[PDB]
RNA sequence: CGGUAGGGGAGCGUUCCGUGUUAGGGAGAAACGCGUGCGUGAGCCGCGUUGGACGAAGCGGAAGCGAGAAUGUCGGCUUGAGUAACGCAAACAUUGGUGAGAAUCCAAUGCCCCGAAAACCUAAGGGUUCCUCCGCAAGGUUCGUCCACGGAGGGUGAGU
RNA sequence: AGGGUGAAAAGAACCCCCAUCGGGGAGUGAAAAGAACAUGAAACCGUAAGCUCUCAAGCAGUGGGAGGGGGACCAGACC
């Protein structure tokens, strides 16, 4: 039950009174985008050029980042795989940083259609082991592919990112679809640029 | 067998505060049986 | 000076015969609660430890009554805290020539009942007024009634504390 | 004499009455009024306007390590040997200046460029304890260092103008 | 397990548990109220009820199965007078119990048996 | 004469203990654990403050690479700095990471004095 | 100008003595707590809403002179843990009573156990534990109004 | 094995909680130093206030520092 009492009123008015206070005298935020070397006012502030740049609270904004559309039909797995974990960890930015997330969210369609070469529909195992002994059981990669497909590009992609909580937070960024068509819309999806000669086969 | 170890500090600051929360418990059937035996209505209860 | 000093009266048991284990399970259910609260739970509690503490409670809240000068309606008991005496050795013969160590832990208690209506005046009349209007309303008086309005519970449940001392409102 | 009445008071009535520390005298000045805005901008004050600077910055050159240098503000370097406090010394070494109308870059420097500055302090570096530690050899040394460094202030840079200014123009 | 063992231990032995029942209901019938652990009075009601039932009827065999029960003759010769009295329209159910303060020297949870 | 060793030690332990403010539990208490932690302290940050100069170049270098890639279609950090170089200038990569968050118009307009003259 | 065994050079600190019944010190010494202070470091210098009477610097001297390791050692306090146990499987129950407070102390009524003892008496031993009044800190494996516990006051009589 | 209340027992009348112990006032005292009493470190036990942990793998630190808080006078710094 949220307190209308003069005390919790007054608690409130005066948060934000604090609040109105502290941002009047902070810094401006300025965006980059075609941010030029300094504002007069961040000349007062700290050190920023002389530093190495690290990513403030107002730029990795999740609500912000880019949308990516890979449609994979007739790709090569692997060399998809690694310009999505590219994307994904924000590499391409000149704002990377190890130890932020400023990367995009990618969105995989058409997840059945992944092509790989050679033997390997029949020869690529897929293991997972139950942790009791005895316990190991594996698929070839077409046994998944009709089974449940997605996991496939999912489980190829994870491998790229990095391992631990950075890793699985960044993980959670990839969308993926075995059908042609995506419920995302709404996020306006920009396709991917993919600078890779050999990922697209041709039979 | 025995304590290859020694229990750290707030490990066991966390085992003694469940002992201690089981009064937290206590304490509420004690609040309850009161606000009965402060109505004088009860017909089940009895006290001297 | 200090709120302590206005709504405060503390009482200290010393050497109960409880281990400070068993008593703190007890303290740390009447601690923030109504002095009539506390009473009814402790008399009705299975613990063996209830009853001295209850003496001890009864005792303070009479104090406050008889020295002070405070209404037994508005007591809460503020904090209350529990810290080890002085513990008894004892040794006792085991199995096979080997001894043991019993100790016969003490305790000291300390329950520091604490009046919500002292400063009543001045907690609503402050509530009672707008961020803005009460920086308006501390224009006018001197540093003097400045100190003697703010030196309630009020900067402290509100945390304005830091906020005043910056807003150049008062000297340290 | 209002705080010894209202602590006197708070002394010896136990429980103070709001009416005695604040009179009635006292409404408050109304919230629209101007003796409620000269308070108001007294202890709330508004953030005053940036101070002027030129919009312009340099790369420079010293102690063999590159700064980026905006003027009216101070860096830390190595101590310039045979430096004063109050010295007004010239860096010649610059590599880029920009503009936001232009930007010059040398090849490797910007010929005639000159970065005036003026050395306000001469210090020593937050200690760095330098720790020298082998497992079992039974061998530790503690040592502290600490760096000497300048503390100097970019005024003005300057005699670029002729340079030619590339620009992307679209 | 037990699934439907109906009967109370009260943490005895079962000769003690029995001669603790009998004592208990002799107490019961002489005083018409006493004060007990919530176990032993659940426990004893049965008994009670056995003995009240019994002395409705009052043939000599009854009279001869109290005896045997009870540990004192005058009190069950006072039940075969009292209880067409006081009993006679009660189809069964002749005691209360109403519980009270826990004891204070095992925390042992109390109550009040009555013969109602 | 008898010397008993006096405060000797509890200074030398309190000052000790002075740096391990913060340290999770026990490495904050007991005086000889305090000890090593306290070197183990200094020895990581010796450590790390070589580590620091290799690390940032590692950065740099990184956000350098990503800035130029978004130009040409083949182009590297590697293609870039060798022009950088064979156009003889001397700006090094902390400045070029710095001016490529920080002012990425001029870092386009460096790439586009080293194409022309590289054309 | 990496460095173990190991050798050499340069220092810091502790208590005490000389200078000295020093400078300084209830206008707050030693100590204790703190530091945006200074040292290559051992440490120094400065500061105190602690503390309550001593005692620097300099230039010298002397050692019970520096600790993290000795299954060292003496005290203190943890962990195990509110866990194992509470010393026979003769068995308790209720009503009164005393009391601030009773599963445990007193009385009554039942019930149960020993009975070639778990009865009564005497040797040895112990040493006042015996009795009355008072007490409930410690002891009593819980409790305690009670006690072989504590405090006072008593008590042992021989020609056989 | 067990030393140091104060200069002096002036060792706390009286009221309150109150079966005693123990306490809170008043009074004594330069100070309560309150009899378990002089300086009172550490372990260890807590209480309050600031920030923070319930998808996480770790000799617990360190270099980088998001977000939040605090005392400043070189407010670009410190904690
Ligand atoms: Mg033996
Ligand atoms: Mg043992
Ligand atoms: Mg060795
Ligand atoms: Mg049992
Ligand atoms: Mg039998
Ligand atoms: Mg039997
Ligand atoms: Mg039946
Ligand atoms: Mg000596
Ligand atoms: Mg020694
Ligand atoms: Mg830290
Ligand atoms: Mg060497
Ligand atoms: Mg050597
Ligand atoms: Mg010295
Ligand atoms: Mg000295
Ligand atoms: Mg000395
Ligand atoms: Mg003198
Ligand atoms: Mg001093
Ligand atoms: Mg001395
Ligand atoms: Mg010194
Ligand atoms: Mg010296
Ligand atoms: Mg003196
Ligand atoms: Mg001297
Ligand atoms: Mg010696
Ligand atoms: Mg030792
Ligand atoms: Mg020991
Ligand atoms: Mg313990
Ligand atoms: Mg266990
Ligand atoms: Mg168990
Ligand atoms: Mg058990
Ligand atoms: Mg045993
Ligand atoms: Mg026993
Ligand atoms: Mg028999
Ligand atoms: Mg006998
Ligand atoms: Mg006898
Ligand atoms: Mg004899
Ligand atoms: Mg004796
Ligand atoms: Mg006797
Ligand atoms: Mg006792
Ligand atoms: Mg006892
Ligand atoms: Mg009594
Ligand atoms: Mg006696
Ligand atoms: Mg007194
Ligand atoms: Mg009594
Ligand atoms: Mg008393
Ligand atoms: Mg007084
Ligand atoms: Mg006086
Ligand atoms: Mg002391
Ligand atoms: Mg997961
Ligand atoms: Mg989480
Ligand atoms: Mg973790």
């Amino acid at each position: 039950r949220k307190s209308t009492s003069a005390s919790t009123k007054c608690t409130e008015e005066w948060r934000q009174l604090k609040e109105a206070v502290k941002k009047e005298f902070a810094i401006p935020h300025v965006p980059l985008d075609q941010r030029w070397m300094f504002t007069l006012e961040e000349a007062t502030g700290p050190d920023i050029w002389n530093t190495t740049w690290y990513p403030k609270s107002a730029d990795h904004v999740p609500t912000d980042k880019k949308w990516y559309v890979v449609d994979a039909t007739d790709l090569i797995l692997g060399r998809m795989a690694s310009t999505i974990a590219i994307h994904i960890r924000g590499k391409n930015l000149a704002s990377y940083t190890p130890s932020v997330d400023m990367g995009a969210f990618v969105i995989v369609v058409n997840a059945d259609k992944v092509a790989v070469s050679g033997k390997k529909r029949t020869q690529k195992l897929y293991r997972r082991h139950s942790g009791r002994p005895g316990g190991l059981k594996e698929e070839t990669f077409d046994q998944l592919q009709k089974r449940i497909p997605e996991r496939i590009i999912e489980h190829a992609v994870r491998g790229m990112l990095p391992k631990g909580r950075l890793g699985r937070y960044l993980f959670n960024h990839l969308k993926v679809y075995k059908g042609a068509e995506h419920p995302h819309q709404a996020q306006q999806p920009i396709d991917l640029p993919l600078r890779d000669k050999r990922i697209r086969v041709e039979k | 067998a025995v304590p290859k170890k020694r229990t750290s500090i707030y490990k066991k600051r966390i085992r003694k505060n469940i002992w201690k929360k089981k009064g937290y418990w206590a304490a509420l059937k004690a609040f309850s049986l009161a606000k009965s035996l402060s109505t004088g209505n009860s017909k089940s209860f009895f006290v001297r | 000076p200090e709120p302590g000093k206005c709504d405060e009266i503390t009482t200290r048991g010393y050497s109960i015969s409880m281990s400070v284990d068993k008593a703190r399970r007890v303290i740390d259910q009447i601690r923030g609660r109504s002095y009539a609260e506390t009473l009814m739970i402790l008399e009705l509690m299975p613990y063996r430890a209830c009853y001295p503490i209850f003496k001890l409670i009864y005792s303070a809240a009479a104090n406050a009554s008889h020295n002070k000068q405070f209404n037994k309606a508005n007591l809460i008991i503020s904090k209350a805290e529990v810290n080890k005496g002085i513990t008894l050795k004892k040794v006792k013969p085991r199995a096979r020539g080997r001894s043991y160590m019993i100790k016969r832990p003490t305790c000291h208690i300390t329950i520091v009942l604490r009046d919500i209506t002292h400063f009543d005046s001045y907690d609503k009349f402050l509530e009672s007024l707008t961020p803005k209007k009460l920086i308006a309303l501390l224009g006018l008086m001197s540093t003097g009634r400045r100190r003697e309005l703010l030196c309630g519970r009020f900067r402290e449940n509100h945390k304005i504390k830091s906020f005043l001392y910056k807003i150049a409102l008062f000297k340290r | 004499l209002k705080a010894e009445f209202e602590e006197f008071q708070r002394p010896p009535n136990q429980k103070p009455q709001l009416s005695d520390v604040l009179p009635d005298d006292f409404q408050a000045p109304e919230p629209g009024t101007p003796e409620y805005n000269d308070i108001i901008n007294q202890f709330l004050p508004k953030k005053g306007p940036p101070p002027p600077r030129e919009e312009i910055f340099a790369v420079v050159v010293i102690g063999s390590r590159q700064y980026i240098v905006i003027p009216g503000r101070w860096i830390y370097t190595q101590r310039l040997k045979g430096a004063t406090v109050n010295d007004k010394i010239v860096l010649n070494k610059v590599l880029l200046v920009g503009t936001k109308a232009s930007t010059y870059i040398g090849t490797p420097i910007v010929t005639n460029a000159a970065v005036h500055a003026v050395v306000e302090e001469q210090l020593l570096d937050d200690k760095v304890i330098v720790f020298k530690y082998k497992k079992k050899k039974n061998y530790r040394r503690n040592i502290g260092h600490r760096q000497p460094i300048t503390r100097i202030k970019i005024t003005g840079i300057t005699g670029y103008e002729d340079y030619p200014a590339s620009t992307l123009e679209a | 397990m037990k699934h439907g063992r109906k009967i109370h231990r009260l943490s005895r032995p079962a000769d003690q548990r029995r001669a603790l029942l009998r004592g208990l209901t002799t107490q019961l019938l002489k005083h018409g109220r006493i004060k007990t652990t919530r176990a032993k009075a659940s426990a004893m009601r049965k008994y009670v009820d056995k003995m009240i039932t019994l002395a409705k009827e009052g043939s000599l065999h009854k009279r001869r199965q109290a005896l045997g029960f009870i540990y004192e003759k005058q009190i069950v010769h006072a039940l075969f007078a009292e209880v067409p009295e006081r009993y006679g329209d009660r189809n069964g159910g002749y005691t209360r119990i109403i519980r009270t303060l826990p004891r204070r020297g095992d925390n042992a949870p109390m109550a009040y048996i009555e013969l109602v | 004469t008898r010397v008993k060793r006096g405060y000797i030690a509890r200074r030398r332990r309190k000052k000790i203990r002075f740096f391990a403010s913060s340290f999770r539990g026990a490495h904050s208490r007991l005086t000889r654990t305090i000890a090593q932690q306290k070197i183990r302290a200094l020895v990581s940050a010796h450590r790390d403050r070589d580590r620091q100069k290799r690390d940032f170049r590692r950065l740099w270098i990184t956000r350098i690479n990503a800035a130029i890639r978004e130009r040409g279609v083949y182009y590297n950090y590697s293609k870039f700095i060798h022009d950088l170089y064979k156009r003889q200038l001397l700006l090094n990569r902390k400045i070029l990471a710095q001016i490529a968050i920080l002012n990425p118009n001029c870092i386009y307009m460096i790439y586009n004095e080293i194409i022309k003259k590289e054309d």
